């Protein structure tokens, strides 16, 4: 315990920042899908932002959350500008890779080490 | 034929004679389509429909804990034993020891070199066996 | 045998006390190595103060920042060991000030003290993940735009987790989990026999 | 056989050595893609120049793809290609019967010799490909011939999986690009004004995965799967929709198929890959057969993918300076006519 | 403020640099250089390699200056071991150290001109370069990427006859530098595109850590080779070419002058190179001679252990900086007692110089940016590492 | 002022590891034993934690070993058992520590074996 | 075929490679070449074996041709020496 704070004293304040970033991405998804001529649906894209945002929903550590948005914001900038060309963005969608089943029987049938 | 693995190829547990449970670590991934012994049986149970509860090995280690203690605690011999009650039941049992002398099957060292499966399948053990013979 | 000049070992030692007295507050350890180099060690809070004194003190002008780096000792609670190597064109001498930073306990930025650090601090964030407060524009410099993970951390796999190839179906470059065709052979090299320290 | 080891991606092994004769073309580009992705050993016979076959090299790990020189009028070439393959996939087809190869050859004659040898070799399975709705009495010499062959292929390699796909759309597709390519003709000549022309389009990828899956699936033997699609369409909406995404005006103009078969003849006359052909025209205005009972893409594991979803990628090149920035969801998707 | 990526594949931009630029009119409002287009992992890879098998990485860090870089790691590993190279090896390293400086300056001055638009100087001096490479090859075996300067001296004595040829060349190279001057030093046009472009103050140059000709060009007198002598650069006599009115033209003149001064240092090295051995005699650090390892047991054991395992440097850390042709090249090599290093941050004269592009090219035209990237001798290998 | 958190530093969210290799990877903290071949004990001093071994299939073209597991060759070295356990907890990898086993003191004396008695 | 008789087989899925391109194998296999080497007779109990040429040979080893029963074979050259 006894840990110095980064940008938020408590998860509460931190959550404020997450809200802002969500908004940022939400407002940005449409633009990217147009400035990068990405073949995705804005609704789909915002879903992705949601997924990525949610993937880390479990965290309850004020300090960890603050870094997470710092990092998140940085990603936004890159995407806001065209620093991240489409190849970079679409990677988020994991479009080419073949999905792996998580069913035990499925894995048994395919991989030595699951 | 449902091929399995060998102790070089699985994170299984064994226990020697004074009950010290010990853990084999996977040195090499199992060959061919061959799979870890515990999973073949968990999978057969799923095809059968009486699925076993564990689905990961930590879970099977938790299973071993409910049926037996040594299995989960490694490198730890179990101190107390109950010899006195064992004798009482031995006293109840009545049996005849036949006059035939008791003889160890491994009378001389050629007896020793090939015993288990891996041993029997050994070209080095086979070379050793013919050297003795 | 290297041509050691004790004349130096002494003068730099004397400066090491000088600094230790001048800033009792942040200097934790000071030592002049047998390699004739001084390595003041400061509490992370003393980043701004200790540097500034060295950049702007008549008896210790350390104008240029040679380098800012972060060794990562995973065992050490404070994983990173930010090391700042500084030069004095006036006294023809050098000193290294090294602090300790953990993954989520950021260090102050010295872009104010030396603007050379604007880039190296971005380099330390990208590779090791230490964060620098008050940095003008901290953002990945060396790694790919979408890279996930800080690469020079000792806990990051050399080959990494993603590699790129062109896929016709999608007519675009596409990451895939790394699949290597000859894994890095990890030769064990340490010898079980030590060398009696001189 | 080859025990399948690995994690599943490139540089892994799946144990499918497969000759794929028509890899050079549109669908082949996709068949080799998955086969290579999976890690299968792929032998690609080729008679096109090495420069053209290069796009194939990039797909697959070092040593996965082997290219062999092969001539259709030479039985020996097919013989050595299938020597060491255990799966043979046949995609040989054309729309313009050429001077030295007529529809029979490309569809029935050649695809027979191939499977014939494959058996001699002892390949586990053969997957011939013939067009969907290739009735043995259809209008297009092509469809007639393709059916004729499927009859023969069953004799040589009994139970060689056969897949009859519906119109196939994907970047570099004919079905989707060709219509978009009628722009030169200010108006668009369509029999029955583009109506009376129900068709179901299938993305190239959909067809492929199915084909690949067919090789690694036991049920496929002696089957005639027909990869169809996720939605049918009267040719009218299709044509307009296309023009819609292309953002180019549409003037569907009625023109007798009688006279039009003649227009196809005209292009057919052209020496360099006629832009259109008597047959293609008939095939165009040939409606697609009903679902019938034949199994489908999802049966082989690949759930069909709606046309509108990926249409944007196929038709994008045909847009203009600004139209190039429009996306499908602000655009209006055309109605689905099952009829 | 029009945004534009100078582009990775730019005929002018050395190597691959994405210089996102916002250009008001033709003037460049902002310069945000992007880096890492050539990051390759050189610093992490070294941690997994032994000291001698990490020596080839240093040649690749900035390969215009192939060897001078190797000397910096050498020196660093020698310090950690407290071993110093034999006298002949030291002179060699200064001999090939300087030859390498010329090679870098011929690269920097002629490549600068090619971007400016003068193309004949490059062909004139690349022929001289070529001739120098041949020295490398006949000494190391490789035209560039030699691996000749190893941590305990050089690898093999000079071939029997090289010195004489490093003379014939040196005896003439001057005229070749002279010819270029004629065309550029005073071209009525070189001056314009170079003079008063990218002026850097003296205080600002020290502040942004420029440490190279870039400092020397602004009039700050600092040559690590005179201030902190390394090897036997102390026994030679040369004049640092300091500059005033620091600008692209002045620094250039400085680089042409060090080409001149290096010929003065090379001459001496040929005149005074001592008879002796070229590698430390401690089989502990330097590999045993092949006749010895094939006839003496202690030598085989030392050959086997050195090649298979390694030096086993004593635990410590050092920052050793030389004066690589670009500027201060330093290796901070932290080392556990193990045979493989723990960290090896390479200070690249170039990470600091690029950063200055922003503070140098302000209110400048697109062509000015091209001139300034040239006056920093940016080799993306050292910056990206 | 400092803030209070009882949450075990878990930074699994910042490390940047793919989900599969954080939840399916068991690492063992062990002090390396000594190759019986040599009698030196300088490699049995520091604790090391090593990730679980994974697939090493043969490569078809050249027969070289091929691995799909990134964390295979990585063995981090930690000076003390407590510090190594900490690394596993904050990085989220499962751990199973093995106690150091050091040779027991053995009494030896050249005179003792000269005893004809025994 | 080759030294250790590599024989991608009639059923292997790799013999596919040589189709239309030959395999790399060796004539004058070494396995038989030293066997073709005469036994170096010697007078001394022990003999050296620089490999021939000193520095251009193998680390010098001394072989004990002490038993005619066995011709010492330097582990490096495979040269049998006949006491
Ligand atoms: N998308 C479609 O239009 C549909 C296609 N199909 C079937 O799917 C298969 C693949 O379609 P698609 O790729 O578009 O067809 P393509 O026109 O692209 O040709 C497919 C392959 O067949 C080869 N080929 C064609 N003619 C000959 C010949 N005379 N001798 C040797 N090889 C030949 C081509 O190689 P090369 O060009 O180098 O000769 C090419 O690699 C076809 O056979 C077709 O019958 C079925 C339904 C719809
Ligand atoms: C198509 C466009 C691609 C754009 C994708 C995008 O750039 C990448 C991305 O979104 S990167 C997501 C990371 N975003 C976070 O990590 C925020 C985490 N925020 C918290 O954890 C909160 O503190 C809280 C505990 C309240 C969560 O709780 P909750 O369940 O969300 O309510
Ligand atoms: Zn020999």
């Amino acid at each position: 315990t006894s840990v110095k704070p980064i940008f938020s004293r408590d998860l509460n304040e931190a959550k404020r920042r997450v809200r802002e970033l969500y908004r940022a991405w939400y407002r940005e998804v449409p633009n990217t899908v147009h400035l990068m001529q990405l073949d995705i649906t804005v609704k789909q894209g915002r879903d992705k932002v949601r997924e990525m945002f949610m993937k880390n929903a479990h965290v309850t550590d004020p300090r960890v959350v603050d870094l997470l948005v710092i990092k998140g914001k940085m990603e936004l900038q890159e995407t806001i500008k065209v620093w991240k060309q489409r190849t970079h963005v679409m990677r988020f969608f994991h479009e080419t890779e073949t999905p792996r089943p998580k069913d035990f029987l499925s894995k048994f049938y395919m991989g030595h080490d699951p | 034929i449902l091929p399995g693995a060998a102790y070089t190829e699985k994170s299984a547990t064994y226990v020697n004679t004074e009950g010290r449970a010990q853990q084999t670590k996977v040195a090499v991934t199992p060959p061919g389509l061959a799979r870890e012994d515990w999973k073949i049986i968990r999978a057969l149970s799923e095809i059968a429909g009486i699925t076993l509860p564990y689905d990961t090995l930590d879970q099977v280690r938790n299973r071993l804990e409910e049926v037996s203690p040594n299995l989960v605690r490694y490198d730890d011999i179990e101190e107390t034993n109950y010899f006195q009650q064992a004798s009482e039941l031995a006293k109840l049992v009545n049996q005849e020891v036949l006059a035939d002398p008791l003889v160890p099957p491994q009378l001389t060292i050629k007896d020793f070199y090939m015993t288990d499966s891996i041993s029997r399948a050994s070209q080095t053990m086979a070379k050793c066996v013919k050297a003795v013979t | 045998v290297r041509p050691r000049s004790d004349v130096t070992h002494k003068q730099l030692s004397a400066f090491g006390e000088y600094v230790a007295e001048i800033l009792p507050k942040y200097v934790q350890q000071v030592q002049v190595s047998c390699l004739d180099e001084l390595e003041i060690c400061i509490h992370p809070d003393g980043v701004i103060p200790t540097l500034t004194f060295l950049r702007d003190h008549t008896n210790a002008q350390f104008k240029s920042l040679a380098d800012l780096t972060a060794v990562d000792v995973p065992t050490r609670q404070n994983r990173f060991e930010i090391v700042y190597n500084l030069l004095s064109l006036r006294f023809n001498s050098r000193i290294r000030v090294k602090t300790y930073a953990d993954e989520l306990t950021p260090i102050d930025s010295i872009v104010s003290v030396h603007i050379a650090a604007n880039w190296y601090e971005r380099e330390v964030w990208d590779m090791f993940g230490v964060f620098f407060f008050n940095h003008p524009d901290l953002r990945r410099i060396l790694t790919d735009y979408g890279f996930e993970g800080h690469p020079f951390r000792k806990d990051f796999p050399l080959t990494g987790y993603v590699e790129l190839r062109y896929d016709d179906e999608v007519k675009r470059v596409v990451a895939e989990p790394v699949e290597l065709a000859q894994e890095f052979r990890k030769f064990d090299l340490n010898s079980p026999w030590e060398a009696f320290p001189a | 056989a080859v025990i399948p080891h690995g994690k599943g991606g490139r540089s892994s092994v799946s144990g499918v050595v497969a000759t794929v004769f028509g890899a050079t073309g549109f669908l082949g580009r996709y068949v080799v893609n998955h086969l290579g992705r999976m890690g299968s050993q792929v032998i690609i016979p080729y008679r096109c120049d090495v420069y053209d076959i290069m796009h194939l090299r990039l797909m697959g790990d070092l040593g996965q793809l082997t290219f062999l020189e092969w001539d259709a009028r030479d039985k020996d070439s097919i013989r050595k290609a299938v020597q060491h393959s255990n799966v043979v996939i046949n995609l040989i087809g054309r729309e313009w019967e050429t001077r030295n190869f007529d529809f029979e050859d490309v569809f029935v004659n050649i695809p027979r010799a191939i499977a014939q040898a494959s058996k001699e070799a002892g390949v586990e399975r053969f997957i011939h490909v013939s067009h969907l709705n290739a009735s043995m009495k259809s209008s297009s010499k092509s469809l007639r011939s393709k059916a004729v062959g499927e009859k023969e292929v069953r004799s040589v390699f009994p139970e060689a999986i056969i897949i009859r796909p519906s119109d196939i759309f994907g970047r570099e597709d004919r079905f989707l690009n060709h219509f978009a390519n009628y722009r030169w003709f200010l108006a668009v000549p369509l029999v029955s004004l583009g109506f009376k022309t129900v068709k179901q389009p299938v993305y190239v990828a959909d067809v492929s995965k199915g084909i690949v899956n067919a090789t690694k699936d036991p049920d496929a033997v002696g089957k005639t799967f027909a990869f169809t699609g996720p939605n049918r369409y009267l040719l009218f909406h299709l044509v307009k929709y296309i023009f819609g995404m292309t953002h180019r005006t549409f003037i569907p103009y009625p023109l007798p198929l009688f006279v039009y078969s003649w227009i196809g003849k005209l292009f057919g006359l052209s020496p360099f890959e006629p832009w259109t052909t008597k047959d293609k025209v008939e095939r165009i205005h040939i409606s697609d057969v009903m679902p019938t009972d034949l199994p489908g893409l999802e049966d082989l594991g690949v759930q069909p993918t709606p046309l509108e979803l990926k249409s944007i990628e196929v038709l994008r090149r045909h847009r203009t300076y600004r139209w190039l920035s429009s996306e499908i969801e602000e655009t209006k998707p055309a109605k689905t006519v099952n009829y | 403020n029009m945004t534009l990526n100078f582009g990775p594949q730019h005929p002018a931009a050395h190597g691959v640099l994405r210089l996102v630029l916002e250009l008001s009119g033709e003037m460049v409002r902002k310069c945000d250089p992007h880096i890492g287009l050539l990051h390759r992992g050189t610093e992490k890879l070294i941690e997994y390699k032994t000291y001698l098998q990490a020596l080839p990485y240093f040649d690749r860090l900035d390969y215009v200056s192939m060897m001078c870089n190797e000397q910096a790691y050498s020196i660093a590993v020698e310090k950690l071991l407290n071993i110093q190279p034999p006298p002949r090896a030291q002179w060699i390293r200064v001999l090939f150290g300087e030859i390498t400086r010329i090679l870098n300056h011929i690269m920097a001055v002629t490549t600068h001109a090619l971007d400016i638009g003068a193309m004949t100087p490059f062909f004139w001096m690349f022929e001289e370069r070529e001739k120098m490479f041949e020295f490398y090859e006949r000494v190391s075996g490789a035209r560039m990427h030699a691996a000749y300067i190893r941590p305990g001296g050089v690898h093999q004595d000079l071939p029997l006859g090289l010195l004489d040829d490093i003379y014939e060349f040196s005896k003439n190279f001057s005229l070749r530098i002279d010819e270029v001057e004629e065309m550029l030093t005073n071209n009525r046009i070189w001056r314009n595109r170079t003079v008063d472009i990218g002026v850097v103050t003296a205080e600002d140059a020290l502040n942004y850590g420029f440490s190279g000709v870039m400092l020397r060009g602004s009039g700050i007198q600092w040559d690590l080779r005179k201030t902190q002598p390394y090897d036997v650069y102390d026994q030679v006599e040369f004049d640092v070419p300091i500059g005033s009115r620091g600008d692209c033209y002045d620094r250039y003149l400085c680089r042409v002058e060090e080409m001149r001064q290096s010929l003065r240092i090379i001459e001496q090295c040929l005149n005074k190179m001592p008879p002796g051995e070229i590698k430390v005699d401690d089989a502990k650090v330097s590999p045993p001679k092949r006749a010895e390892m094939k006839t003496s047991m202690e030598s085989l054991i030392h050959h086997f252990k050195l090649y298979t395992e390694g030096y086993q440097v004593p635990p410590g850390a050092t920052y050793t900086a030389i004066e690589a042709p670009k500027g201060e090249f330093g290796v901070y090599l932290v080392s556990d007692g193990s045979s493989r290093p723990y960290r090896c941050k390479i200070k690249a004269p170039g990470f600091a110089h690029l950063a200055g592009l922003d503070k140098m090219s302000k209110g400048h035209m697109l062509a000015d940016v091209v001139a300034i990237i040239g006056t920093q001798d940016i080799v993306f290998g050292e910056i990206d590492r | 002022q400092l803030i209070t958190v009882d949450e075990k530093l878990d930074i699994t969210t910042l490390t940047g590891v793919p989900e599969e290799h954080i939840k399916t990877r068991k690492v063992r903290i062990f002090v390396p034993a000594r190759n019986n071949m040599q009698s030196g004990v300088n490699n049995t001093k520091k604790w090391k934690m090593e990730f679980d071994t994974r697939e090493r299939w043969e490569n078809p073209l050249m027969g070289w070993a091929s691995t799909a597991d990134p964390l295979s060759n990585m063995v981090l070295t930690f000076s003390a058992k407590e510090d190594a356990i900490a690394f596993a907890e904050k990085n989220g990898w499962s751990y199973d520590v093995e106690e150091k086993k050091v040779p027991k003191p053995k009494s030896k004396s050249y005179g003792a074996n000269f005893s004809w008695n025994k | 075929i080759t030294h250790t008789g590599q024989v991608y087989d009639e059923k292997d899925y790799r013999r596919v490679r040589f189709v239309d391109r030959q395999k790399e194998v060796n004539e004058n296999f070494a396995i038989d070449l030293i066997a073709q080497q005469p036994v170096n007779e010697v007078e001394h109990r022990i003999i050296a074996c620089d490999g021939g040429g000193g520095a251009l040979g193998h680390p010098k080893v001394y072989i004990n041709l002490d038993k005619e029963t066995k011709t010492g074979t330097c582990g490096y050259c495979g040269l049998q020496f006949k006491q």
